[PDB]
């Protein structure tokens, strides 16, 4: 459950 | 060398966190210098007595050495370009500001907070860059957080690398290895896609040569490091500290008291929208073959009541040995591997 919390940095975003 | 009053980075660094890394006399451009030394250092294999260990390696020649024994007792050596051995005992309370500036973790009765010298992400990452070289404080091990425990132990290694890699901050000995180069490792390993396991050549022998090279080739670091890099990827044990490290679930004795404040934040941020953590990894390999890997997680985090509407930084540290003779295999890495979790929050001054 709690890892569903966080949301990680990806390169491929402008 | 050109001038006697000339210090070499390892002296530099040393001095500046002695004296106080937060030491408000300093000139911002001192400030600036001061932490782009800050991120040479790296934690390495520890020894017997040793809380944590220490080591930078600069460009000029120089290297800064610092071990902290269990009951808090600092040693450092610097070596130069011109061989001289200087070396410091901190035996009384001289490391007492020391401390707070280093890759260690220590028994402390509640969480280590830090300040900064926070809008988008690359904001964000550089906060890291930064908080995963000061110090953490260990969480104590609880069966039902330890992600080493339960059903399904080590699952998501596969996937969390394969998604990690070309996204992460990442060292091996102390040699950068950048999103492009990441990505070759990726490849490397046989991880083309979400759900690919590493072929079964790079799990009994480790990354080819040929690929070890190219990836070293495309990295910054020293001649002479980047060779101590090739040699660490041709390890069955480079697979396992590698994949290891990229664990998301290590996170979950760290999220388990801060997971509601993280949550206020994502909140408070949705408001305005964006990814909320990164990674950080140090994996070294030590002269005498000692593969250690040094794992970081930052997080945005609302801070407590006390000090509304304030957003900082959660740490995540998790440290383990990688023993040589594990192969990157969950039922073999379940009962090899030993990590020990250490968080850090950090907030911006003003």
């Amino acid at each position: 459950a709690v890892l569903d919390v966080l949301k990680f940095y990806d390169s491929n975003t402008v | 060398k050109k001038s006697w009053d000339e210090m070499s980075c390892a002296e530099k660094l040393f001095k500046v966190l002695s004296f106080g890394l937060w030491n408000p006399t300093y000139s911002r451009s001192e400030r600036q210098s001061f932490q782009e030394l800050l991120t040479v250092l790296e934690p390495v294999y520890p020894l017997p007595n040793e809380l944590g260990r220490v080591s930078a390696r600069f460009s000029d020649g120089s290297s800064l050495r610092i071990s902290v024994t269990n009951s808090e007792l600092v040693e450092a050596e610097i070596r130069t370009a011109n061989n001289e051995k200087i070396t410091v005992l901190l035996e009384s309370n001289e490391q007492n500001r020391l401390l707070q500036s280093l890759p260690i973790d220590r028994h402390m009765p509640y969480i280590q907070v830090h300040r900064a010298l926070l809008t988008d992400t690359t904001s964000m990452r550089n906060l890291l860059g930064f908080t995963s070289k000061l110090s953490t404080t260990l969480i104590p091990h609880n069966a039902q957080t330890d992600p080493l425990s339960g059903p399904t132990p080590f699952s998501s290694i596969f996937m969390d690398t394969c998604r990690g890699l070309g996204n992460a901050k990442l060292s091996l000995n102390g040699v950068d290895i950048p999103a492009n180069a990441q990505k070759l490792l990726r490849d490397a390993l046989g991880l083309k896609d979400t759900h690919s396991s590493p072929t079964r050549n790079v799990i009994d022998h480790g990354i080819s040569r040929h690929d070890a090279e190219q990836i070293a080739r495309e990295s910054s670091g020293s001649d002479k490091q980047k060779a101590e890099v090739v040699e660490f990827l041709c390890h069955p044990e480079a697979a396992t500290a590698i994949c290891s490290a990229f664990y998301q679930s290590f996170n979950v004795p760290a999220l388990t008291l801060t997971h509601e404040r993280i949550s206020k934040a994502s909140e408070y941020n949705a408001e305005r929208s964006t990814p909320n953590a990164c990674i950080n990894i140090s994996i070294s390999q030590s002269s005498d073959g000692n593969i250690y890997v040094t794992s970081h997680t930052g997080v945005l985090i609302m801070a407590p009541e006390d000090r509304p509407n304030e957003m900082g930084m959660l740490t995540n540290r998790t440290s383990y040995e990688v023993p040589q003779g594990v192969k990157c295999i969950i039922d073999e890495m379940v009962s090899a591997l030993q990590p020990r979790y250490a968080a850090s929050e950090t907030y911006l001054q003003n």
